[PDB]
């Protein structure tokens, strides 16, 4: 019932891994958030471990197209579309608290029926790999090398670590 | 069981 | 329950299993799916008739599902390495890598009975592999390999270009025993031998 | 949860699991109940899906055309399958996608079971269904059938983009 | 638990089994379903008796619920290859693909005991095989080969037509050793050789 | 754990097994749930008992719970077929399918212990097999057929009617030895040969 | 709670297997409706596999003895008792979506216990086989003959041709 | 459970369970509506708990020192693992506990998986999280950071008056 | 089910085993992932060829998913202490543990099949090892020497750089039998010695 | 699948196991995890090696996982108690247990392979026992105990001080064959005899 | 079942 | 399967 | 595999 | 491993 | 073990 106290202050709280029916509820609050007022800014709280990559990039698309500034927190971890999320945030809006760990890694699929089947599923793994190391590009302003470079394996930042690398723009004292 | 089977 | 029967000469009596009989005739039986066991069983045999007649023909019975791309390879190098010619029999069927055994026989020595069926399709993987892309990217480069390894030594064998066989085995191609014989899989289909 | 009820306030109802019959009778409901309180404005189906049985889908499809109201499609996430259809069947020009929006099309996947002439019967409507989910898709997209047929064999996946000029969609949100 | 009995010549004595004694005498016993193992069991006994003495006849005999096609085939094609004639012998049933070995028999030398029964019916699938359309139709174009297969090898064996057959399998029929003697799939009923009757 | 025990002629010495030794006197055993591995298993002794001495009776001990329709009649069948007489000898009991085989030896060759029992019932299908109507009329109408050969059976080697077989076995019916006598399915009772 | 919204419009929906649970439920809505009003129509709305003939013929009794109409729409598929119910509905009244397909097949029962007992249980699927077929006649306007022989194995129909057979009486 | 409620108004929040994600989560946003409500006035946390994950714990911990009003912590049952963590994090002199509560300290408590090099990584952030959890708790109890290492390296058990001499907690409670 | 054969001399008749058969010719063949069972079985068989002629060659056929640690450093010692040469054979694939091996036989003597092929990467850990931080942290030491004396071990024999080997191990390494070839794991690629 | 090999001279020809072979030149072999099973296998061994010529040294190669406290006890004392010495050798790890056994071969011959590991730590218990404090107690006690006495016999056959051993042994302590000769667990470790090098 | 098999 | 195989 | 193992 | 064990 | 058992 306290997630209802914090909708009515346009903030919305992504708690747990990244599916398609939280990924679903939250565009809609976004959505209806934009709706009733355009102006404000909405607060989105991440403390997550990740999850899918389509729910994931559903939220993002919605925040961007959100008349109003999305503002993000990294509360307790933020990693895979956790950290996306994160750093997909509006500019200087990007909050995180002190002890809060971001991870940043390489996405995570599997393979599956005939080679020919197969094929096709490692050319979508081309087609979604270079758009995460894009964008994530984007949002640190490191080169997309070095983004593929450090997310071969999971690396992990602190709050002041993440602050440098340009995943989020404050910490909160 | 002889006798007588068997 | 297989029966073991017995025989006698002057020299004295022997008792002995059906299969150790073939195995004496040189003849090698590939009855189940083809992996590691089967694979190192049959090397095994194999070298084994290589070493006590090398001049002599080896003969391979074939009725399989298919089975492992390593375990296939792994009897298909055996098989073309052996000095001795290879004749390759296949009842009631040779699917995936055992169709690929059934036509990697020695030109002309490759033949199947009448109802006898073939199957040949491309390279399948019926569980899920997982883990990072950079991993997948590795698995999915050696999965096309061993599909283009298998069109490329099927073609060979069958006189087939690798680009036909590529689209024949796009999807499951079954073939009658006739119809693997126009294919090029098997040189000729056995005629029953009976007199009435 | 009670976001979906503000939706449909909206008229916005919302695809955002497998296609299945339960999910179809509430939709289909849906849309005949919106279509009796007003029937001039639009519906809006928005849509991340991973696809689902085909006679779910076409119960929806068919309540979709039968709507006085033009019904618009958004492509949130992903459409595939059902996804993918009911997505092109929205109303034409009123057809939406995201920018990161992956539809996906691909032919239909059955099973056979029981006797070999059980197995015949299955397949002769295999066949029917095959040739009817075609038909549509080429119309909704505008393509040959020859092509729908072609490129459905495997999974063929495209980005707003490659929807966007493939037909499914008519524009992307920005 | 089977127990194994002892004979004796001038020239030894011989333990053997139950099953090594009838093989011995040239019979092959079928007594479980049809099998890949089951199949290439039977396949390397008559190749075996085929070496042995290739102009006495061989004799089968069969108590099994039916199995797999390519097994069947498998003994088919090998009992119809050997040059000895084939004697088939049915024991408290013969069903589905056991029957058609059964009715595989040459000519004459196929019987069955009298409450022994014999059923046909056409090729089923008891589990579910999933994919694409095009993968399906290619399964169910081979189902519909397998069934007229199926039709075809017992017509010619039965001596009835191919249409008879295909219409009387579509369902499970159940022949008793009389009725499957006039349906053509066994020449002859054993009667029995007891002394006090 | 069972013990094997040795004997020794002036030809030699021959370790052997109980059950062995029990096959050597044209004793075949029947222990166990009739099915498709029990039945081939008898069938084979039967024909093997009657290749080395055809003019010898058999004699066939019997302690079972019954088991499959296809697997009795083929184990009947060899029984009737053979030349040697048959005799049949319960211990302990014989159940459902078990107590047609203890009645189908030769007439007054059938006996049994005085403390085994004799259980007669039709058959039954503990489990459930589904499907279309049409299939279930063919199982059905063979289902009826069975039962009807077991009553059948029953009624010639034990003298009785069809129709009384029919009736009694409607419900399971339990019989001592002698119950067993007067019933038709055994001739005589063994009786202890102790002092 | 969209089907509250339709039992105030008079529909009833059928999206499931029929079962008793449900047969219960929808007998009572119709029992329900006739109360309030005799006069208007109920509309049943069928998406269903199939499902039990017990329960199934309960909705079909109640739907008989309703003093009002019942018009049947076929929305995804109508089989077993979804082919039955929707050609049971009210003369006239029956409709179907264009993609609807229509299912029309033998029963399909069990049998176990005593040869007695399965013998009893062969009785009764003569008795409602021949029912089944009977009303299933009455409703499409074929004859026995040609509804038994059609039944023999799973027989499709699509809105077209279950219009031609007789299952519906309209195509949306 | 309709108490927590109650207790809610009172500005008290309980933590009975082991610290996760989806407990922590509440917790903190209970802090932040708190406060948000008055600042002023402090906020209770009764502290009943085996433990839990860092990660979710130091969630918790940061909302606290953020928070503008003072925050009392109160053992009540058991603090163990983060439960003496956070019970320790309270603000001096509104640390509390109860006679016969018994606080539990201990070394982290981690797992490795993977590939050698991803070990590697996996062991380099436990060298971190040590450091850090030890360099608090020192700081709340007062201890040298020397003994705190030196005393959890295994389980050290404290009872109420134990807890209070070692400095987890200020106060018991008569 | 694999048969066994029949042979005779003026001394006696002999049944044996195709794989008694190989070890009567000095070949041990490992067919099965390296385990504590697998690599004391070796490690057994090796030690009797030493004692039976020790200054004949030792041939190891190899086809293996790979393995445990432990074992391979088990199999892999024994393979160097024993004074006779060591012959490794690839059939079908060697993998992980396995391609150690199989580079660890004596120079010049190792080699593969035309089809074979050589899989390398570093150790993995499948499952998930719990513990307290101290625990874990002598865990992780012992898994960093065993990752770099993997890699001294795969580069004395290979004689590339132990960093040129860690940096290819990252992730999994295909090679086929001339890849492997060149990566120095074998000298040489057996050719079909076939007569047609 | 393990082959047999075969041995000839002028009395015979012997047919025998590679395990076989090593014990026929007083070679134990302990491969696996120590339990009773695997103690009783290795206590009948030792003391069968000591009846056929209790003057000649017994050999005992260990490649094991380590096991139970009783097993190993067992194990041990068997080889104090015999009259001939034991040489002991490590393949691939002397774990735990099996670090002991390792350790408590007469002095001089106790040896490792150069790739070979050993580890040491602490009696542990897996899963959990639950009852009564009073129970619990002793069990405690008990554990203590073992600890103690594991500690005491590593003690005097490495030569550290017992004190020593129960700080070392707190944590998990892998050691190398050199490390595991400098910690006094083996006298000496082998050199490869190969020609080629 | 000899007569006739075999 | 002689001749000629073998 | 001889020539040359063995 | 002889030298000398044994 | 002897002496004394055995
Ligand atoms: C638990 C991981 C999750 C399953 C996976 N996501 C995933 O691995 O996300 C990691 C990430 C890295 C960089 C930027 C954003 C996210 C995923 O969605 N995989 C997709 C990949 C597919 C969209 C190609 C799937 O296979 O379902
Ligand atoms: C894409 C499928 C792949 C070729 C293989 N599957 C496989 O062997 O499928 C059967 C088969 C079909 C046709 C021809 C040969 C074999 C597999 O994954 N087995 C591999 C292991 C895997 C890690 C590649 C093996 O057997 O070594
Ligand atoms: C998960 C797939 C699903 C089971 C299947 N649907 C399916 O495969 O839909 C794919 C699709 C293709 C083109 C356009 C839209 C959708 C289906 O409905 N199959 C039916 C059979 C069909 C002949 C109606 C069923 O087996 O239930
Ligand atoms: C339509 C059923 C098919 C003929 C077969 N089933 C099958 O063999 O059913 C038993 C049977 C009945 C009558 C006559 C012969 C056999 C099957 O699927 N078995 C195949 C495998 C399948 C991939 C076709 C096999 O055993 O090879
Ligand atoms: C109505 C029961 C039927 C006779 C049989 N059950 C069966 O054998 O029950 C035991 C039994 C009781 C009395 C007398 C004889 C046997 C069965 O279903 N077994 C059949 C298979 C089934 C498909 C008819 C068999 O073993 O062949
Ligand atoms: C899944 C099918 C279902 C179990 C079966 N119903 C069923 O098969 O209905 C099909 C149908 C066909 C034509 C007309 C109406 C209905 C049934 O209720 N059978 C009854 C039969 C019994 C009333 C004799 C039962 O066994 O419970
Ligand atoms: C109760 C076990 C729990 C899994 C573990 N927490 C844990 O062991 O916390 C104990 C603790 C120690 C010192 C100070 C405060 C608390 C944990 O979160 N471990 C993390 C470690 C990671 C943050 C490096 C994990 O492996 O998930
Ligand atoms: C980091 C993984 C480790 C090297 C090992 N895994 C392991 O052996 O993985 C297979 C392998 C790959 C490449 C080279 C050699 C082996 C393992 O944990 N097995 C150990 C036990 C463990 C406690 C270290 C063993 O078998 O002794
Ligand atoms: C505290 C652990 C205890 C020493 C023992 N565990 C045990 O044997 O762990 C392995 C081990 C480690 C180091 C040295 C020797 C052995 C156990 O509970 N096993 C006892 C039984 C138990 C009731 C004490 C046994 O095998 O006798
Ligand atoms: C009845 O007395 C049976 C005796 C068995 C004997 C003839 C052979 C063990
Ligand atoms: C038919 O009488 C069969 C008899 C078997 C006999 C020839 C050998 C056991
Ligand atoms: C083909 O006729 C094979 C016969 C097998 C025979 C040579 C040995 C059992
Ligand atoms: C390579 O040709 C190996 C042959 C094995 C042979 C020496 C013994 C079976
Ligand atoms: C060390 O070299 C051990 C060799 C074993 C040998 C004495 C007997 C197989
Ligand atoms: C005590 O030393 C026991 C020794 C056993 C020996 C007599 C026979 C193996």
């Amino acid at each position: 019932s306290v997630y209802e106290r914090l909708l009515s202050e346009r903030i919305i709280f992504l708690g747990s891994e990244v599916n398609d029916e939280i990924a679903n509820r939250l565009c809609a609050q976004i959505l209806l958030l934009a709706a009733e007022d355009a102006s404000k800014d909405i607060s989105l709280y991440i403390n997550s471990p990740g999850g899918s990559i389509s729910a994931g990039m559903a939220i993002y698309d919605t925040m961007v197209l959100a008349p109003c500034d999305i503002a993000t927190y990294a509360m307790g971890m933020a990693a895979s579309m956790g950290e996306f999320l994160l750093a997909a945030g509006t500019k200087g809006k990007r909050y995180a608290l002190p002890h809060a760990r971001i991870l940043m890694h390489q996405p995570l699929g599997g393979v599956t029926g005939s080679a020919a089947d197969i094929a096709i599923q490692a050319e979508q793994f081309a087609v979604i790999k270079k758009e995460m190391f894009r964008l994530n590009a984007e949002f640190t302003g490191q080169p997309i090398e070095r983004i593929e470079a450090d997310s071969d394996r999971d690396r992990w930042f602190t709050a002041a670590e993440a602050l440098e690398y340009g995943f989020v723009d404050h910490i909160i004292t | 069981f002889t006798p007588x089977a068997p | 329950i297989l029966p073991s029967f017995i025989e006698h000469s002057s020299f004295g009596v022997k008792e002995s299993n059906p299969y150790n009989k073939l195995f004496e005739e040189r003849i090698i039986f590939l009855g189940v799916q083809v992996d590691d066991a089967s694979a190192n069983d049959i090397m095994a045999q194999l070298l084994v008739l290589e070493s006590l007649d090398p001049d002599r023909d080896i003969t391979m019975y074939i009725n399989s599902p298919g089975g492992g791309f390593t375990s296939l390879m792994a009897i298909y190098d055996t098989m073309q390495y052996v000095r001795a010619d290879i004749q390759t029999v296949c009842l009631g069927q040779a699917a995936s890598a055992a169709a690929v055994l059934l036509a990697a026989g020695t030109p002309g020595k490759r033949m199947a009975l009448p109802n006898a069926r073939v199957l040949i399709h491309q390279p399948s993987l019926s569980g899920v592999i997982q883990g990072q892309f950079s991993d997948l990217e590795i698995q999915a480069a050696e999965i096309e390999r061993m599909r283009t390894l298998m069109e490329t030594t099927l073609a060979r064998h069958t006189g087939k270009d690798a680009g036909v066989i590529r689209k024949d085995t796009d999807r499951d191609k079954i073939l009658t025993a006739e119809e693997a014989k126009d294919y090029g899989i098997i040189d000729t289909v056995l005629e029953y031998r009976k007199l009435s």
